[PDB]
């Protein structure tokens, strides 16, 4: 009745061209044009739009890009086999193909799917399906196939059309098969800490879980993260750079008027060195700093003696505290003025004449302007003396350059260190002065004091040390300026940006903030001495490294991946990490910084419920009589 | 790899047609692209014709259209080459080729595997 | 003439605890049926009519919902016949959420006349195709020859000599729980000796009749699932050799003389010796 | 009296040859200086951090534009990589004139400045802007320099995935200015966009990157696009504009959709927070693969009722419209979203920021605006009426109004009269008509002292492109003028192009060729002095060129109509010997991505150029120092100078 068919009036199959060759990108080429150049190539089997890009970088006129061409491919009759994502085994899916037909006739195809081992087909693969399609329009062909392997099955449609009109389209197309399990994601996360002894070595047990699947292993991936940043809330700083500015004054008078313009202008120009505040002022600011130290180093030559000893005049005795005073300035000046070495070596020739027969420093004559020497007179002058040219010989030992002097430099730290026998004994004494013990311990860790007699003056001054407020200090006092700065010095090379320092070196740019800056001479040299080591200190972190090495054996045989992390521009690391199973692995730790370890086991877990449609549903039941065609009894 | 014999060439006349051949050993010589080459004694390797790695469109030299055919049987894994009105300057070492989909037509370097090539010379 | 059936289709939602809202019901109707448009639109001018909209082309059907209750919910409609159907196969059917269409359900539907699912055989983890015509019993004697069959044309992978005992019937199959006589050849199961327990299974729509009690050569090819108690089990299909070993009462008369010969020498050839002389 | 000019860019890039200006002022005519300039070091002593190079100038030969050479090598070495706070360093020039002549303290005259170790120009571009878990992914990069030819440079690149960490990093050679690579997603990783990298090897700042999305996607078969008939929607209480939209629905190979649209609305904040209707949805059969849904005014007022709310609750939100079809015989379903069409107030946009500041009493203030369609092009031909009210200095206030329409492009030039001693001005525009946009602008005077001011006017408004020479007016406003010649230079791309003068007149004019080395956008700095203080007045000029310097044409010709596995000839036309990196990319991508990336085009070659732009604003300036750092320059005539930017804030 209305059964109307083809029986074997079609076409041969192989002479349709199949459809096997669908990529998503294609023509990643490079190119060398001489001008004009033609590519002859092949168009992929997808049927969709493909927009061409070009960019062209020549030597002579540059970069430039290309309007892009819009290439349209189109077959008119033909059948597309869209996949789902992942289909796993033992799943039954639906193969959707969609014929397609722009012509206008009506046609008549047979599809049918190739049998590939892999799949278990209707009827075994054998059998097609006939389907009218009108003219201008679109029929689908379902087909229900289950799938029987693990890694990958090709699978062939082939849509034929009889000799009344000669149509036809096949395509061939590889279908994924997941393996069989869910995923699963374990973290073994890990602080790590190679510093002190938290985690410098350690060992990650295994994952042998009764819910694994056994063939259904994927690699297994590590992480490492070091987030230690560095607060910048702790260094405001703040000292204005317009009253240091102020301080680059112009030598004027004697020996003793130049060092209280000379040193507050050498120890101006080295804080802001130090603290790099020329670019707050003119650069000619700086240029002139070094002409005023120019004409400083040989305006003091005039006032030198002929034996390296130093007074006011040349008429007046010389000094002892004014002949080290400048032989710390001028050895300080010895890097922005070349002038003669040798002339300083000679200055502390004179001081070493004066060696006591205990390791005393003595005075013969004092300077006439005791406000240039500062805190220093007092009770225990002959304390604040000894220690003071152990501050300068320290400095002037660069000085001592070759081997010419280096036998008078055994004679130097010799007498420093019969010094220290004698500094020494009067720290181990104990009841010292406020000004006297912060100049004494700070020359004894320049000149490498034995530790036993150079810890017992760092406990003896840091008992010392009366705080209000949030402020920790030794209207503004003119003589406690000086104290705290010889302390701040020492106390940076003890325990460098300590929970003391950081706020008593607060104490003080808050004195040196009022109107007319500090008020006296050593407190404005040493205080921007110690001020622009903080600053260094506060602005110096360089924590890095961060070795970490894994080791394992097993299905690789043994293998290691090592790798260091901190450069302090990434922010992690991750690695493929191939190794073995969930079995025997070995860790080692190095560097000294804070990290994150993320060891990131991904495997196949077991198949629990379907959960087939819980919250919606769907049902449909047919009932009657359909004829078919062919099948078997 | 997937391997390449030719055959069919010989001694003929100007004027006559000539049918080659060229088998294919291995399994996937549906997923390679052909093109049949020529090299004359004193110059280098070009093309005569070339055609998909799926059978469905074919390309010709600007002396070869017309005159050659090319066709491909991947259930025999086949190549073949239908040749007529042959002249003198056509005697050339005719090679046989196999390439990838996203090969160029002109450049011979791009070319993956490769035969031993058979010899057709036409006199006069 | 024009011939036709008829289909009910019935959803309902237990999602009052899930993603609400309205519906789109997209089923795939048979290979070469298209739905008739008038049973369709019935649908469309009642009062409480559920179904909104409806376009149909070829075998698609596409219905929206603007309600989902929690009881059953009945629509019924027909679809003619264009082309007779070359293959006994199944087909979808997707109910989507309208506002969330991630959310969504696909159950599968048979046959009338037939079942569901496709035949599979499954035991422990590992199932097995089950499809490709039926097998039948060869009789030979009454009615190829076995060393043509069992080494060059589908490569025999087990031979077996083995005698029938208990007939089960589980779900869509029939099987046969055996006793190994003699063992000829083996690919899977290298462990196979004498007196083992063998579960042979067929399908249980096809015309085949098979003895208990009475002892049969099978040969084929080896099976990929495993039995209940640990055996490899083997499947009886297409490319598989069913002759039943002939009585005492046969191969001692005079005109099986020559022609039970052929079938012991093939015993002693195949089963000591193997493929290729 | 006498004076010494150095000028430079306010950035000084490593590797790079700094620009370097030089003047004499106000000098006798038999008189010849000469000198030195170089990069110097402080706190390092006086290490230079570049050889210097010598100038000689004449007193009729009294300008020199200078190019010091800046050296990787000199600027290790003398210790700029191991400074601390921020990154600083002095520009000085050196001559022995200052201390011999003028009396002055040093023979030194410099600027402060910024460094930076940011150099050339690298572009790069992916496989695919979005790939499967487990895809091959292909990238290359492109080595250039500040010319815009190709570099040699060693470069380092690293790949950074979803989470933020390095899986790969390679450091390789540029021969030929290029590098292929290629690495694979793992299979079980989650998605995400990733990062590649690139960056010099010794230029430690040099940030250029794509990024490309991983994706679980199977490729669809068609696009599924929302066009509204109107980008924008009035909520004006008399009039509501309509909401009717076209969903075009095609295929990627051309053909129409046969299917069915079907449609769900609803309302977005902008946090994030979906609220959709219940009831009022549309389900449409697409017929030539469009569908004219239409949204009725009765039933928009009604589900506003069952939200509890009215038409004057949507001052901010928009309006949400999901739509997901369906292919009729198909199966296939894929869904598009439209989430741009906002609720507004006018249709139209205003855009002063042309507009300069700062402005001369006594000249034309130029009011230059830009009006375009709400998210949408320019529009031309839109009048603009503009009330500007002069506030008071002692006397009362007067008012102007002054109407234009807009040209090309929605460039609009309307000068307004300011006279001298003005307080402040305060704009009122005005646009559109009906339902206008408004702005306001309150903008200050200069001080009352008046050293002297600088008109800046341009007569012809339309933007030039390369080959057009601009003619630009000088007029000294506001002092005697003591002064003989004018001094102008042309800044473009952070560095100084040309430097020239031209002498005063009645009427003064000069020409300025646009060249292909001024940019998309350049500076014409114009300064005199008056005795020994500055004048100064800028402006930024912007070019529509839009071309490159060679071309590149890509052509398939014949009437196209190709079927698969066909011979495409690719034809390929450049204008030199030129590497040509091709790629031939599907559109069916663009519709599986959820957020669509957008690719390498030539609009983004151009605005790499102006990222070393160091200019902020319009230009113009109170005071002549704030003219010169406000486009870009450091400056000293040894008593007033500019301070150091703190790298590109300009708040
Ligand atoms: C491809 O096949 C279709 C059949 O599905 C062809 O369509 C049909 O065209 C005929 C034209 O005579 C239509 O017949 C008419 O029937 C109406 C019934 O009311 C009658 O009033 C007319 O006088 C006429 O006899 C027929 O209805 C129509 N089929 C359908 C389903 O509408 C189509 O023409 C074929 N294409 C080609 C290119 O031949
Ligand atoms: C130059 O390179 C650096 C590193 O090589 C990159 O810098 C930074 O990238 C992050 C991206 O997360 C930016 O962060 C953002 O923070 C804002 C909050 O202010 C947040 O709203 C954003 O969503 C984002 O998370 C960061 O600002 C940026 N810059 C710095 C100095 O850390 C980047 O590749 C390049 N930097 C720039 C500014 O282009």
């Amino acid at each position: 009745a209305l059964e109307i068919l083809q029986e074997e009036d079609l076409i041969d199959e192989d002479d349709i061209p199949v459809r096997s060759f669908f990529p998503e990108n294609w023509l990643w080429r490079v190119e060398t044009v001489d001008r004009f150049q033609i590519l002859t190539l092949w168009l992929p089997d997808s049927l969709t739009t493909w927009e061409i890009h070009g960019l062209s970088l020549s030597k002579t006129k540059g970069l430039c890009v290309a309007t892009p061409v819009q290439l349209r491919v189109f077959r008119e009759f033909h059948l597309h086999l869209r996949l789902p994502m992942s289909v796993r085994r033992f799943e039954q899916l639906e193969l959707r193909p969609v014929l397609y037909n722009y012509l206008d006739k009506n046609l008549t195809v047979s599809v049918h799917v190739s049998p590939v081992e892999g799949l278990c087909l209707a009827g075994g693969g054998g059998l097609a399906q006939q389907v009218l399609v009108p003219a201008g329009s679109a029929r689908p062909v379902a087909f229900s196939v289950v799938p029987t392997a693990a890694a990958a099955v090709s699978l062939k449609v082939v849509a034929r059309g009889s000799f009344e009109f000669p149509v036809g389209d096949a395509v061939s197309k590889v279908l994924q098969i997941e393996k069989e399990g869910a995923i699963h994601r374990e973290e073994l996360v890990y602080e790590l800490n190679p510093l002190d002894h938290r985690g410098r070595t350690l060992e990650i047990p295994g994952n042998s879980d009764p819910n694994m699947i056994p063939d259904g292993d994927f690699n297994s991936y590590v992480r490492v993260t070091a987030s230690d940043p560095l607060d910048t809330l702790g260094s405001e700083g703040a000292l204005s750079p317009g009253g240091v500015a102020s301080l680059l004054r112009l030598p004027r008078g004697c020996g003793e008027e130049t060092m209280i313009y000379l040193a507050p202008t050498l120890a101006a120009s080295r804080y802001l060195d130090k603290t790099e505040q020329w670019s707050t002022l003119p650069p000619e600011t700086k240029d002139h700093a070094v002409d005023l130290i120019q004409k400083g180093y040989m305006r003091i030559q005039q006032f030198r003696k002929a034996d390296g000893s130093y007074a006011a005049w040349l008429s007046r005795d010389s000094s002892t505290w004014l002949t080290a005073f400048v032989l710390k300035v001028l050895s300080l000046a010895q890097e922005q003025v070349g002038g003669s070495p040798e002339k300083l070596q000679e200055t502390s020739n004179w001081l070493l004449s004066q060696q006591q027969a205990d390791g005393s420093f003595q005075d013969p004559c004092p300077v006439l302007d005791r406000s240039m020497q500062g805190g220093l007179v007092g009770n225990d002058e002959t304390v604040a003396l000894t220690a003071f040219v152990t501050i300068a010989l320290h400095h002037g030992l660069a000085v001592f350059q070759d081997e010419g002097a280096e036998p008078l430099k055994q004679r130097v730290e010799a007498s420093i260190s019969k010094a220290n026998s004698f500094l020494g004994e009067k720290a181990s004494a104990g009841l010292l002065g406020a000004h006297a013990a912060a100049i004494t311990a700070y020359a004894l860790s320049l000149t490498k004091a034995p530790v036993d007699l150079l810890g017992v003056a760092h406990n003896n001054l840091m008992a010392m040390a009366q705080e209000t407020g949030d402020n920790l200090y030794w209207q503004a006092p003119a003589l406690w300026i000086e104290t705290t700065a010889y302390a701040l010095l020492h106390l940076l090379l003890h325990e460098g940006k300590a929970e003391m320092a950081d706020q008593a070196s607060a104490w003080l740019t808050r004195q040196g903030s009022f109107q007319g800056g500090f008020r006296s001479t050593q407190d404005t040299v040493i205080a921007l001495d110690a001020l622009s080591a903080y600053w260094i200190a506060s602005h110096t972190t360089e924590e890095r490294g961060l070795n970490v090495t894994l080791s394992s054996t097993g299905r690789n045989g043994f293998k290691s991946h090592a790798l260091q992390l901190n450069n302090r521009q990434i922010r992690g690391l991750e690695e493929e990490l191939q190794f073995s199973l969930g079995s025997k692995i070995n860790v080692k730790v190095g560097g000294n910084s804070k990290g994150t370890l993320k060891v990131l086991r991904t495997y196949n877990v077991l198949d629990m419920k379907n959960t087939t449609c819980q919250d919606l549903q769907i049902e449909v039941t047919v009932k009657g009589h359909v004829e078919y065609t062919m099948e078997a009894n | 790899q997937v391997q390449l014999v030719e055959s069919g060439g010989g001694l003929v006349q100007t004027g006559d047609s000539l049918r080659l051949s060229c088998a294919a050993s291995g399994r996937t010589f549906s997923r390679y692209a052909m093109g049949w080459f020529r090299q004359a004694p004193g110059k280098e390797r070009e093309l005569v014709a070339a055609i998909n790695w799926s059978g469905g469109s074919t390309y010709y030299a600007d002396f070869a259209k017309g005159r050659f055919t090319i066709s491909r049987d991947n259930a025999k894994n086949m190549l073949y080459l239908r040749m007529s009105s042959l002249k003198p300057e056509d005697t050339a070492v005719y090679y046989c080729a196999a390439g990838g989909p996203e090969v160029e037509i002109t450049r011979a370097n791009e070319y993956d595997y490769w035969g031993q090539g058979t010899q057709v010379t036409v006199s006069s | 003439q024009e011939s036709r059936v008829h289909y009910t289709v019935c959803i309902w939602r237990n999602g009052k605890v899930g993603l609400s809202g309205m519906a789109i019901a997209d089923v795939t109707l048979l290979s070469g049926f298209h739905a008739l448009r008038a049973d369709l639109e019935k649908l469309t001018s009642l009062s409480d009519r559920y179904v909104s909209h409806f376009e149909t082309e070829g075998p698609h059907v596409l219905l929206y919902f603007d309600s989902v209750p929690t009881s059953r919910e009945c629509v019924g409609f027909e679809a003619v016949q264009e082309v007779p159907v070359g293959l006994v196969q199944p087909a979808s059917a997707t109910l989507y959420d309208y506002y969330n269409p991630e959310r969504r359900c696909s159950v599968f539907y048979g046959a009338p006349s037939k079942s569901r699912l496709l035949a599979t055989l499954c035991s422990a983890e590992v199932c097995q195709c089950a499809e490709g015509k039926c097998p039948r019993q060869r009789r030979a004697l009454e009615r190829g020859y076995r060393m043509k069959f069992a080494c060059y044309y589908p490569r025999v992978e087990y031979g077996f000599q083995v005698k029938v005992l208990r007939e089960d019937s589980r779900a869509a199959f029939r099987l046969f729980e055996t006793k190994i006589t003699q063992v000829l050849h083996f690919t899977k199961d290298v462990k196979a000796a004498a007196n083992q327990m063998r579960n042979f299974l067929v399908r249980a729509s096809c015309r085949l009749r098979l003895e208990p009690g009475k002892e049969y050569l099978i040969m084929g090819l080896d099976g990929a699932t495993y039995d209940l108690e640990g055996h490899p089990q083997y499947l009886l299909d297409s490319n598989s050799w069913i002759e039943e070993m002939p009585s005492e009462r046969l191969c001692r008369s005079t005109r099986q003389r020559a022609a039970c010969a052929q079938l012991n020498d093939f015993l002693n050839e195949f089963g000591t010796q193997g493929c290729q002389v | 009296k006498p004076r010494l000019l150095l000028f430079s860019p306010s950035v000084v890039h490593l590797g790079v040859p700094l620009s370097v200006g030089v003047q004499l002022q106000d000098v006798p005519r038999g008189q010849v200086v000469k000198g030195s300039v170089f990069l110097r070091n402080p706190s390092r002593n006086n290490v230079p951090c570049s050889p210097k190079v010598d100038f000689t100038l004449s007193s009729e030969r009294d300008f020199a534009l200078l190019s010091l050479q800046v050296p990787l090598k000199d600027a290790k070495s003398c210790g700029l990589h191991q400074l601390l706070r921020g990154p600083e360093v002095q520009l000085v020039a050196h001559s022995p004139w200052l201390k011999d002549s003028l009396s002055r303290t040093t023979n030194i005259q410099g600027i402060n400045l910024l460094f930076s170790s940011r150099r050339g120009h690298l572009f790069l571009q992916t496989d695919q802007p979005i790939y499967n878990p487990g895809q091959r992914v292909r990238y290359r990069v492109f080595a250039l320099d500040q010319k815009m030819r190709p570099s040699t440079d060693t470069i380092t690149v690293m790949v950074e995935n979803s989470h933020g960490l390095r899986v790969r990093k390679k450091e390789v050679y540029m021969p030929s200015s290029i590098f292929q690579d290629d690495f694979v997603i793992p299979d079980i990783s989650e998605p995400g966009t990733w990062k590649i990298s690139a960056r010099f090897s010794d230029g430690l700042e040099s940030n250029s990157s794509t990024q490309f999305e991983v994706k679980k996607y199977v490729l669809p078969n068609f696009e599924v696009k929302i066009t509204p008939g109107k980008p924008y929607i009035l909520t004006v209480p008399g009039h509501l504009d309509e909401m009717q939209l076209d969903i075009q629905a095609r295929y990627i190979y051309g053909k129409p959709v046969q299917g069915v649209a079907y449609v769900r609305f609803g309302l977005l904040d902008e946090d994030g927070k979906k609220t959709f209707f219940r009831g009022l949805e549309s389900q449409t059969k697409l017929v030539n693969g469009q569908s004219h849904i239409s949204l009725s005014k009765a039933e928009f007022q009604d589900a506003l009722e069952k939200l509890n709310m009215g038409i004057t609750d949507l001052q901010g939100l928009r309006l949400y419209v999901a739509a997901a079809i369906i292919e009729s015989p198909g199966g296939e379903m894929e869904e598009a979203e439209l989430t741009s069409w906002y609720f507004v107030s006018s249709p139209f946009s205003l855009d002063l920021s042309k507009t300069k500041r700062h402005l001369v009493p006594g000249a034309p203030f130029l009011l230059q605006a830009l009006v375009r369609e709400m998210s949408g092009s320019p529009a031309s031909g839109i009048p603009v009426k503009v009330s500007a009210t002069v506030s008071s200095p002692g006397s009362v206030p007067e008012v102007q109004d002054i109407q234009q329409n807009t040209d090309g492009s929605g460039q609009v030039s309307i000068p307004i009269i300011i006279p001298q001693t003005i307080s402040e001005l305060q704009l009122s525009v005005s646009a559109g008509s009906p339902h206008p946009a408004i702005a306001r602008l309150t903008v200050a005077a200069p001080p009352s002292g008046g050293p002297g001011f600088l008109s800046i006017e341009r007569p012809d408004s339309r933007p030039p492109r390369v080959g057009d020479t601009l003619n630009l007016n000088l007029r000294a406003v506001g002092s005697g003028a003591t002064f003989s010649h004018y001094y102008y230079m042309i800044l473009s791309r952070g560095q100084i192009v040309f430097m020239n003068r031209e002498p005063k007149r009645t009427l003064t004019s000069v020409s300025v060729f646009v060249d292909h080395h001024l940019a998309p956008s350049f500076y014409f700095v114009a300064f005199y002095y008056h005795g020994d203080h500055p004048v100064a007045n800028s402006l930024r000029v912007d070019v529509q060129a839009g071309a490159c310097e060679g071309k590149l044409e890509l052509s398939v010709d014949g009437a196209k109509q190709y079927r698969n596995g066909e011979s495409v000839k690719l034809h390929l036309e450049t204008d030199s010997l030129a590497l040509v990196a091709l790629g031939a990319l599907d559109t069916a991508l663009y519709a599986a991505g959820s957020k669509s990336h957008k690719p390498l085009n030539m609009g983004k070659v151009f605005e790499a150029m102006n990222s070393y732009d160091l200019g902020c604003g319009p230009g113009g300036g109170d005071s002549a120092l704030q003219v010169f750092q406000a486009a870009g320059l450091a400056f000293s005539d040894g008593d007033q100078w500019t301070l150091s930017r703190k790298r590109l804030s300009c708040p």
